[PDB]
């Protein structure tokens, strides 16, 4: 995880990618100064590991694109690290059950 | 958080003039919004260009356009939504067609 | 599954072994195993169908020379088959005119005389059908033995054949 | 009486309370496409004519015309006219040499009646022959009747009462027209009751 | 299980709100076999209140906003609305609430 | 078929033969079919085959 | 002579030739009088132009013009690929000689009839070999 | 025609308002037999459906209407519906419900076995 | 009279699925036309009187299904045939759900 | 050409036979409309072997109709003919044009343009046949026949018949 | 009599596969090769042969057979034809796609300008929805101006591979209205693209290439997004319309064929008598604006073909878009048969799941009743009182599917009903009827009625229902609908009946409750005030159908025996019925006798009022249709209705302009 | 547009809210399950009142 001041250049941007499993992160300080996790309006999100992930696919009788997606660049999925294909159970407050549990798998 | 805003637009919107929407249609609205990762807006643009067949797509707007475009890409049309088996006059999978009803030959010995 | 046209395809023909996508010499049976292509000979068809008959017949009661075998058939065909049995009296009384065999003891010698042969199916039950009395003719009647079988092991079966062959 | 709704006096109704009369005119020109295409006012003939319609055609006289003052019912002719076909066709069984001609009559409307007001012949600025028949009928106003006051205050009939099933005062008075309260209050009609 | 679980955890915080052993037995007043009568059709009206499955349930949330719009400082009602529907990049009154 | 002015192959004119075993009928018409001409001229096109060929020697030579 | 293709509606229940048919339409059948069998259901009772295939003949012809969105110069390249057609030669010529009808009838105030007659008139002279060295006038006058 | 100033809103018409703004798998495969779940691990709703219900009364009266064996002592009843929904209460209706999951498995459930508690 | 769009989608919330089926086919426009298993395109010649059918090009005559679609939607293929895209009908699943 | 194959039917019961022997009615009307029945996708169907058990599938209702229907699965004996194929049979008509002879139950229609060119027509004699230096060709009379070439639509078959290979005619 | 029988099985589409005709399909599909543009034959009155109006393309005659199947009208479904274009021409709706594919592949040799040998190459190829792919291959792509037959290696930029390239500059692609036009670097020369040399390309493109680019190999080419093989749509496609029955008015897609075909044969003539290419390239263009207005005549930048009398020719994509189009305003919906409509009125004394039909809509619409056993006397009866009286019978169909019309058959003598026959009798009373207000926003502004003839011409309908129905009486009308099947008029009256919608899902409220008159009624009925004497206590309890026939003992015993409004209302109430509702101000003691207490179904105090018997929820209408289901809730609405009416016809209510006077 | 985009969302036998495609919406409807019509305003006794008044 890189914390940044400012911005990246587009020449030192280009080898982020760097050689497997190794992942790197840019984060800027100016997005991280206040937890958008904290926020009442967003939800408990839990990643969820590849043997759960199988049974809510069996479970459900789902493939990958039927579920909800959550895209790779969602403000939430920088900040859990979410990899392409990776499920998050999305646990929130509801009006008409008191606990809602939601999927989203990462795209 | 974005969906739940939306819901909270939507709510505002609903009940500014005191009338009142059961909470599960509007939260079906808000989550077709936000099934594909973001804010997909009820437009031509939108849902319409989501990959949902093409009778369904060209039913709603640019008919032609979009059997062009699915003619040109071979779009294969499974026939499961509404609109493709309205147009076809056979029954929708959807109500009473969503099963299907079988002849019992075990109870119908066992009656008489 | 691909749902392409593939309007193409050669015409069924017995001489190139083409009998059609749904006689293969590899079957799907009702159980969905593979299993080989069942084709029978005039006299062994005549046997079969004569079977099917008569068990039909014992399951209803329960719930030679030519001419006297006509009257048999015709009896049976008049006390098991119901309307529409035109084209069935018409294929029996053909088996029966034509039968080269007459009972199971026969066409079972016949059958295992060609089980060794290792031909196909269909061309066996026509060597069995047709009375060839020349190699040659054998392979001019039936193109497909052409470079399949030798001549002087053609001529053995023709001639066991016609042994084997009564009335 | 309710939404909109009003109930009329039929005792009222019986004696001419919003009865009216209602013209329609039918017109109708033979016109010469060609030399032989020329169509011709006159009473056709099961025999000779092609494609009849199944309405009546007795009440036409020589040329094809409906005097007036005859008594019309649905979808009879008024206006008899002809066109000639080509002899000797094939078509719908019923075709043999006999029919020269097909029906180009004018029936009247399949829901309308009447009685024939004025037929009028003359020529159009062309020279050709065309009429114009007026049928006159009553309108008996009956239940879905639209009618309004001079103030919004429109509405059907919902239903027709006579006089002795109609409220009444001291006088014997009775109402031709029983209209909504709810009608009032809402719609802050107050100009209806200062008009009343 | 566990979504079946959250499902009804909201209705089972309203019959522990109200079935509790005090409001039995002081309030209500209840006996054994009124209590199994309150049971039997508490469960009866549950099975009987789950949505069937072949439901339409989106066009029925779509003519149930769409109706109370047809009988419709920031802006509201139609234009909004139409504002939300249309995910649109501007908008007449954009605001925040900050607490 | 001469009323109809169609073609009917030998294949498709067995499908349309009456009870009698006799004659041919058309499928539209109910007309005896009449015989064509595909083999009594086939020679003769063999023979324009023929006809060609030295008239067309002198190209395949050069 | 020719395939027949014709569809005669008897009632296959009466056998009476010819039989007494109604065509109701109000209820879209075919019924015979006598038994009221249906014969035929579903019948038909605008979209294009009107075209009579006798003053013009069997003509099918569509003009190019501007439309809401038109560039001038698409326009004119067409209308000369349109005018530089050498097999409705025939056709263009009669056209103007019926433009020309329809000229003179308008120029005299005769009725509609007049210049019918004379258009059909004109056609049914067109072409013809004893009318060949007469001068167009002359024709015109005639035909008028 | 008419002239009429009753304003009488012409429906589906909603192309003039388009007009107005143009501008802004893993536990089953194919069709085998492992499409039919089998009766001990069904896992949909034991009660008929609203749709189950209406669709059973019509087909049941659809085929008394067509001379079907009825399976139940009529009371002097005519109406196919009536005598329907007369064998629908006391479970004389000899038809299953193929209940379609979502990945195309079903799931058989006989008219007898479910609960009709609407 | 019109059963129009929002005729269908009230229909639709209903979920009266064979009767939404019934207006739109037995009360409109119930077509009944043949088309063959190899191309999904209604050219098939059939003589149901000679019980033959037949379609060009395929060469194929045991192959035959017939469908009952609208008339509309047999206008709509025939215009979309005539606008060089093939509508092609298949009785028969490829993919899975 | 005779084989055994497995077939699959989709028969649509009535609601008058929905009675509690619904599967011999089932099974009858199997019979009714495959024994002796011409399909050109198998051929000829003759009998049906295996009636003890027949795979009778669950059958579905029609939507709109009301009648059941069933998938009978069943195992039957069928005569589907080929091209290049030599059979057996009498001859059963005769005519100018050529002359129709019984294999199976089909009549194989032998054309004038395809036997030797020493056969002719005789009208005169009763029944009318061909006439050879060898051989005639009459009525009830064996005679080995090629069959070129088949023609099958959806419920009849008719194939088209050769003498002019050697080996062939009668026997 | 319907259709023929037909031996081919019965199935339903389960797929639609789309794709492009290839020009050889068009050719083995037709019937007719049309060569004449010319419809009407030399005598003008037979189809010419080869001409527009073919004979083997169908018939759209009555009394004509099609010559190809020997079908009639209601049979033969119409045959394709073609033409074969003289030059190959562009296909109008695909012209972007064709300028996108022709950015995207080689203009010399047929190739994708980017292989995998590039990096930005292989992730475009990578995605796996064909429009995606598409899209950014194009976009990176479209600079490339170059094949490229030598590139840098992907593992090291060191070495150079050679792919199989040309290396020609690739022109930058522009559109001038139905043409392309290239143009090639400097050292720009500009030439018109023709579309033999884009045809010709496009068939160069490999398997792979166009694969990757989103096309499949069977189904659509790009090489059959160029029109070489025009198809010729059926005479169905185009009828000949009639004005008077004796002009022959064609349709337009009939003159844009002629005029296709007087194009293609001008330009056969050009092309084999010898022309300028500059009038080769004139009568191709031509050709080619013919063809794109015949499939598309509103063009951006284009003329628009016009008509005779100078409307705009109404193309195919005319005919589909809009809501008059072939979706909208003919499949997704349309006209139907057994339908009416007419002005709907008030009917008070109606049940709340009733319609009041006219008699002479009721023998118009039928419902086709099966013969059974436990109808034939009563279908018998039917048919013997005929069609001109109701109850009545206006056909009989018989089991082979023939229809005999009742009308002209009274002649033949009686008929005699088998089992199995239909009887088209006229709808009676109870019939299940969907019934609807357009413009229907909701499911409940369509909702199943039971029939109830009435002896006048409008609908009748009760008051409680027109408030789901947003129905007024100022001359509003709604259509009626007839099932025609016992599956529909059941799932009609299990599904869309009245008492079933009566709380609506879309507020869990509900939707009908007491309006109007009855409600104002309602409130003075139970005012504390309010006594009735016994004479119309009796005529009150006997207006209740379900009232068991006891008279309930008076609230005032003595002096003079009189009830109260509450408790008269309260008969109509169910028992078992508890409802408590508190304002403010209301305790057990009611002294503004506001509030709401109802114990067993009777009422204890409260005004009965919009808070009670209204379209709100937890009033009365809720509590009964949620304990006592939802015919009960439809008896409570009539019984209420019944009484209160009667009661406010006998006290009488008015308004004056003395009430609007302070 | 509002119905034409939920023409097509049905509530299924796994009681998923699922479209034309498959694609789940809401795993269980309303995320209760419920049908909507049989849904009342119920008072949540534990929720509101104080400590002293939770207790007696
Ligand atoms: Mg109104
Ligand atoms: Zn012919
Ligand atoms: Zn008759
Ligand atoms: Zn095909
Ligand atoms: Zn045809
Ligand atoms: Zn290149």
């Amino acid at each position: 995880i890189f914390v940044y001041q400012n911005n990246i250049t587009p020449s030192a941007m280009k080898l982020v990618p760097s050689i497997p499993p190794a992942t790197i992160e840019t984060f800027n300080e100016a997005a991280l100064v206040v937890n958008i996790t904290h926020h009442e309006l967003v939800p408990k999100h839990i990643r969820l590991s590849s043997d759960e992930k199988r049974e809510l696919l069996k479970r459900y009788r789902l493939k990958e694109s039927q579920l909800p997606r959550i895209q790779r660049a969602d403000p939430v999925a920088l900040y859990l690290g979410l990899k392409r294909g990776e499920v998050v159970k999305i646990i929130r407050k509801s009006e008409t059950s008191g606990r809602y549990a939601s999927y989203r798998i990462c795209m | 958080a974005g969906r739940a805003a939306l819901y909270k637009e939507v709510y505002n919107v609903i009940a500014s003039d005191g009338s009142y929407v059961n909470y599960r249609h509007m939260a079906l609205l808000v989550d077709v919004m936000t099934t594909q990762g973001g804010l997909t807006s009820v437009t031509r643009h939108g849902f319409n260009r989501s990959n949902t067949g093409a009778l369904m797509r060209c039913s709603f707007e640019e008919t032609v356009e979009i059997l062009f475009e699915a003619g040109a890409s071979a779009e294969l049309d499974d026939c499961r939504g509404v609109s493709e088996n309205v147009i076809l006059g056979q029954m929708a999978p959807i109500g009473t067609g969503a099963f299907d009803v079988m002849i019992d030959e075990e109870s119908l010995v066992k009656y008489m | 599954r691909r749902r392409r046209l593939k309007k193409v395809e050669e015409e069924e023909n017995a001489a190139t072994l083409q009998l059609g996508q749904e006689f293969q010499l590899k079957q799907i049976n009702h159980q969905g195993e593979e299993e080989e292509l069942i084709a029978l000979n005039l006299s062994e068809a005549r046997l079969v169908i004569k079977e099917a008959l008569v068990e039909r017949r014992r399951a209803f009661k329960r719930s030679e020379t030519r001419e006297k075998e006509l009257e048999s058939i015709d009896v049976l065909l008049e006390q098991t088959t119901g309307g529409n049995n035109k084209d069935l009296k018409n294929t029996m009384q053909y088996l029966t005119n034509f039968s080269r065999f007459r009972d199971q003891e026969t066409v079972g010698a016949v059958i295992q005389l060609l089980k060794s042969t290792g031909l196909h199916p269909f061309e066996v039950a026509q060597l069995g059908s047709l009375a060839c009395d020349t190699a040659d003719e054998a392979k001019t009647l039936i193109p497909s033995l052409n470079n399949k079988i030798s001549d002087d092991e053609l001529e053995r079966i023709l001639k066991e054949l016609s042994n084997l062959e009564t009335l | 009486n309710q939404e909109d709704s009003m109930i009329m006096n039929q005792s009222s109704i019986d004696r001419g309370l919003f009865r009216s009369l209602f013209f329609r005119s039918y017109m109708d020109q033979e016109k010469k496409y060609g030399m032989s295409i020329t169509e011709t006012f006159e009473k056709p003939q099961r025999t000779n004519t092609l494609r009849m319609k199944h309405g009546t055609y007795d009440k036409l006289d020589d040329d094809g015309l409906i005097a007036p003052g005859v008594r019309v019912s649905g979808e009879d002719v008024i206006i008899g006219k002809t066109t000639p076909i080509s002899p000797d066709e094939e078509e719908l069984g019923q075709r043999t040499a006999y029919h020269s001609k097909r029906d180009a009559s004018t029936p009247l409307r399949s829901t309308e009646n009447g009685i024939v007001d004025q037929v009028l012949v003359t020529t159009n600025q062309d020279g050709l022959k065309f009429v114009k028949v007026r049928v006159r009928t009553t309108k008996i106003p009956q239940i879905g009747d639209k009618f309004a006051s001079r103030h919004g205050q429109k509405g059907t009939i919902g239903i027709t009462y006579r006089r002795e099933d109609m409220p009444f005062t001291a006088e014997g008075i009775v109402p031709d027209l029983i209209i909504n309260p709810h009608a009032i209050p809402s719609r802050m009609t107050v100009a209806h009751l200062i008009e009343c | 299980q566990n979504a079946q679980r959250d499902a009804v955890t909201l209705f089972c915080c309203l019959l522990r709100s109200r079935l509790a052993t005090r409001r039995v037995l002081q309030e209500y007043r209840l006996t054994k076999q009124a209590f199994d009568w309150v049971l039997s059709n508490i469960e009866a009206q549950f099975l009987r209140s789950v949505v069937h499955p072949g439901e339409m349930v989106g066009v029925l949330a779509a003519q149930s906003i769409g109706e109370p719009a047809t009988q419709m400082k920031v802006t509201s009602g139609v234009p909004r609305l139409k504002e939300i529907l249309n995910v649109a990049k501007n908008m007449k009154t954009p605001s925040l609430t900050v607490y | 078929c001469p009323i109809c002015l169609t073609k009917y192959t030998q294949l498709e004119a067995v499908q349309l033969l009456n009870f009698d075993r006799t004659e041919f009928l058309c499928s539209l018409c109910d007309e005896p079919l009449v015989e064509d001409d595909s083999g009594k001229k086939n020679k003769e096109k063999q023979d324009k085959l023929n006809r060609l060929m030295d008239q067309i020697q002198p190209i395949i030579d050069s | 002579r020719g395939p027949n293709l014709n569809i005669v509606l008897t009632c296959p229940e009466c056998k009476v030739y010819p039989p007494k048919i109604v065509e109701r339409f109000s209820e879209g059948d075919v019924v015979c009088a006598l038994c009221g069998l249906v014969l035929s259901d579903k019948l038909v009772d605008r979209v294009g132009e009107a075209s009579n295939p006798l003053l013009d003949g069997n003509n099918l012809s569509t003009r190019i013009g501007k439309g809401e969105t038109t560039d001038m110069r698409f326009t004119k390249e067409l209308n000369k690929a349109q005018g530089k057609n050498v097999m409705d030669k025939k056709d263009n010529e009669v056209q103007a000689a019926f433009a020309k009808i329809t000229m003179l009838c308008d120029a005299a105030e005769l009725p509609k009839i007049v210049k019918d007659c004379a258009k059909e008139a004109y056609k049914l002279c067109h072409d013809e070999k004893t009318l060949k060295g007469k001068s167009m006038e002359s024709i015109m006058a005639a035909s008028i | 025609n008419e002239n009429f100033e009753d304003f009488d809103v012409e429906h589906f018409s909603d192309e003039e308002t388009y007009e107005e703004k143009p501008q802004f798998e893993q536990i089953r495969r194919k069709t085998l037999k492992e499409k039919a779940i089998p009766k001990d691990q069904r896992a949909t709703t034991p009660y008929m459906t609203k749709y189950e219900r209406a669709r059973i009364l019509g087909t049941r009266a659809l085929q008394i209407s067509m001379n079907a064996p009825v399976f139940v002592d009529l009371e002097g009843e005519t109406d196919p519906l009536r005598i329907a929904m007369k064998e629908l209460a006391e479970k004389k209706i000899p038809l299953v419900i193929r209940r379609y999951l979502p990945d195309g498995s079903f799931e058989d459930w006989s008219v007898e076995e479910l609960i009709v508690d609407l | 009279l019109r059963f129009g769009e929002m005729e269908r989608d009230c229909m639709i919330a209903h979920g009266a699925a064979s009767f939404l089926k019934e207006r739109l086919m037995e009360a409109s426009d119930a077509f009944r036309v043949h088309i063959c298993g190899i191309c999904g395109l209604m050219t098939v010649i059939a003589k149901l009187n000679h019980n033959q059918f037949e379609c060009k090009g395929c060469d194929n005559k045991i192959d035959i299904y017939q469908i009952h679609i609208p008339y509309a939607a047999k206008l709509l293929f025939q215009e979309l045939m005539a606008m060089n895209i093939t509508p092609r009908l298949y009785t028969d699943r490829s993919r899975d759900f | 050409m005779f084989f055994i194959k497995d077939l699959s039917l989709n028969i649509t019961l009535h609601p008058s036979f929905f009675g509690p022997r619904m599967k011999q009615y089932l099974k009858t009307k199997l019979l009714e409309e495959v024994e002796g029945s011409c399909t050109g996708k198998f051929g000829y169907i003759l009998c049906v072997l295996d009636y003890d058990n027949i795979d009778i599938q669950r059958g579905r209702i029609l939507p709109t109709d009301g009648s059941a229907e069933f998938n009978v699965k069943y195992r039957a004996v069928v005569f589907k003919p080929f091209k290049g194929e030599v059979v057996d049979g009498t001859v059963v008509s005769c005519s100018q044009h050529g002359f129709e002879v019984q294999v199976g139950p089909m009549k194989v229609f032998v054309t004038k343009h395809l036997m030797p060119q020493d056969l002719t027509f005789n009208a005169g004699s009763n029944p009318p046949s061909y006439q050879s230096s060898e051989d005639v060709i009459t009525i009830k009379s064996r005679i080995r026949v090629k069959i070129e070439g088949c023609i099958s639509q959806v419920s009849s078959i008719h194939a088209i018949g050769s003498i002019k290979e050697d080996y062939l005619g009668a026997i | 009599v319907g259709q023929q029988y037909s031996s081919a099985p019965l199935r339903t589409v389960k797929e639609v596969q789309f794709g492009l005709f290839s020009p050889e399909e068009v050719r083995a599909i037709s019937v007719a090769k049309i060569r004449f543009p010319e419809t009407m034959d030399e005598t003008q009155t037979r189809a010419k042969i080869g001409g527009l109006n073919d004979p083997r393309l169908g018939s759209i005659d009555r009394n004509l057979k099609c010559q190809t199947c020997q079908e009639g009208m209601n049979e033969c479904p119409g045959h394709f034809g073609h033409i074969d274009l003289a030059k190959p021409v562009f296909h109008v709706g695909f012209i972007a796609k064709i300028k996108k594919v022709c950015e995207c592949v080689c203009m010399h040799c047929g190739k994708l300008l980017l292989d995998e040998h590039n990096e930005l190459m292989r992730q475009a190829l990578a995605i796996k929805d064909s429009k995606k792919r598409f899209a950014a291959i194009w976009t990176l792509c479209k600079t490339k101006m170059v094949c490229e037959t030598d590139v840098p290696s992907e593992d090291d930029p060191t070495q150079l591979v050679s792919r199989g390239g040309c290396g020609n500059t690739q022109p930058t692609i522009r559109k001038d209205g139905l043409k392309l036009v290239g143009s090639w670097k400097k050292d720009p020369e500009l030439r018109v693209l023709s579309t033999e040399e884009i045809l010709n390309i496009f068939k160069h493109i490999s398997v792979k290439d166009f694969t990757s680019l989103g096309f499949n190999e069977v189904f659509s080419r790009p090489e059959w997004m160029i029109l070489t093989c025009l198809p010729v749509p059926p005479p169905p496609v185009r009828p000949s319309i009639s004005f008077n029955e004796s002009q022959r008015g064609e349709d337009d897609l009939t003159f844009k064929l002629a005029d296709i075909l007087k194009a293609n044969i001008s330009l056969e003539t050009l092309e084999h008598n010898g022309a300028p290419h500059h009038a080769i390239e004139e009568a191709e263009s031509l050709l080619q604006f013919h063809v794109a207005t015949y499939m598309d005549n509103d063009i951006a930048g284009q003329p628009q073909a016009l008509q005779k009398s100078g409307r705009p020719v109404k193309s195919i994509r005319a005919r589909l878009k809009g809501k008059e189009g072939r979706i909208r305003g003919n499949l997704m919906g349309k006209r139907v048969d057994f339908s009416a409509r007419t002005v709907i009125s008030g009917d008070p004394n109606l049940e709340l799941d009733q319609v009041g039909v006219p008699k002479s809509i009721a023998k118009t619409l039928t419902y086709p009743e099966v013969v059974t056993p436990y109808n034939i006397d009563r279908l018998t009866q039917l048919v013997r009182n005929g069609p001109n009286e109701h109850p009545g019978a206006k056909y009989v169909i018989r089991d082979s599917g023939d229809r005999i019309d009742l009308r002209y058959s009274k002649r033949a003598g009686d008929i005699q009903l088998q089992y199995g026959w239909k009887v088209e009798r006229h709808i009676m009373d109870n019939d299940p009827v969907l019934f609807n207000r357009q413009p229907s926003l909701h499911k409940m502004s369509m909702m199943a009625h039971r029939v109830k003839v009435i002896p006048y011409s409008t609908f009748r309908l009760n008051l409680s229902v027109t408030s789901p129905y947003n129905a007024d009486f100022d001359g509003d009308e709604m259509n009626l609908h007839v099932p025609q099947s016992e599956e529909t008029r059941a799932e009609l009256s299990q599904l869309c009946a009245v008492p079933l919608q009566i709380v609506s899902p879309q507020s869990n409220k509900p939707c009908m409750g007491i309006v109007q008159d009855t409600l104002c009624g309602i409130r003075k009925l139970t005012l504390r005030d309010t006594f009735i004497e016994l004479d119309q206590v009796l005529n009150m309890l006997y207006w209740v159908p379900d009232w068991d026939g006891v008279i309930p003992t008076p609230a005032i015993i003595k002096p003079k025996p009189l009830w109260s409004g509450k408790q008269i209302l309260s008969v109509a109430i169910p028992n078992g019925i508890h409802l408590q509702r508190f304002d403010e101000g209301t305790t057990l003691l009611s002294p503004k006798d506001n509030g709401m207490l109802i114990i067993d179904g009777q009422i204890i105090f409260g005004v009965v009022e919009k808070k009670t018997v209204g379209s709100s929820n937890g009033g009365l209408i809720h509590v009964v249709t949620r304990e006592k289901g939802p015919q009960v809730c439809a008896k409570l609405f009539g019984n209420i209705q019944k009484v209160v009416n009667f009661w406010l016809l006998h006290n009488g209510f008015s308004t004056g302009i003395g009430d609007t006077i302070a | 547009r509002l119905v034409k985009a939920l023409e097509d969302i049905m509530v299924h036998y796994d009681n998923t809210t699922r479209n034309s495609l498959g694609n789940v919406i809401q795993f269980i409807y309303g995320e209760d399950g419920m049908d909507a019509a049989h849904i009342e305003k119920q008072s949540l006794d534990t929720i509101g009142g104080s400590d002293a008044a939770f207790e007696k």
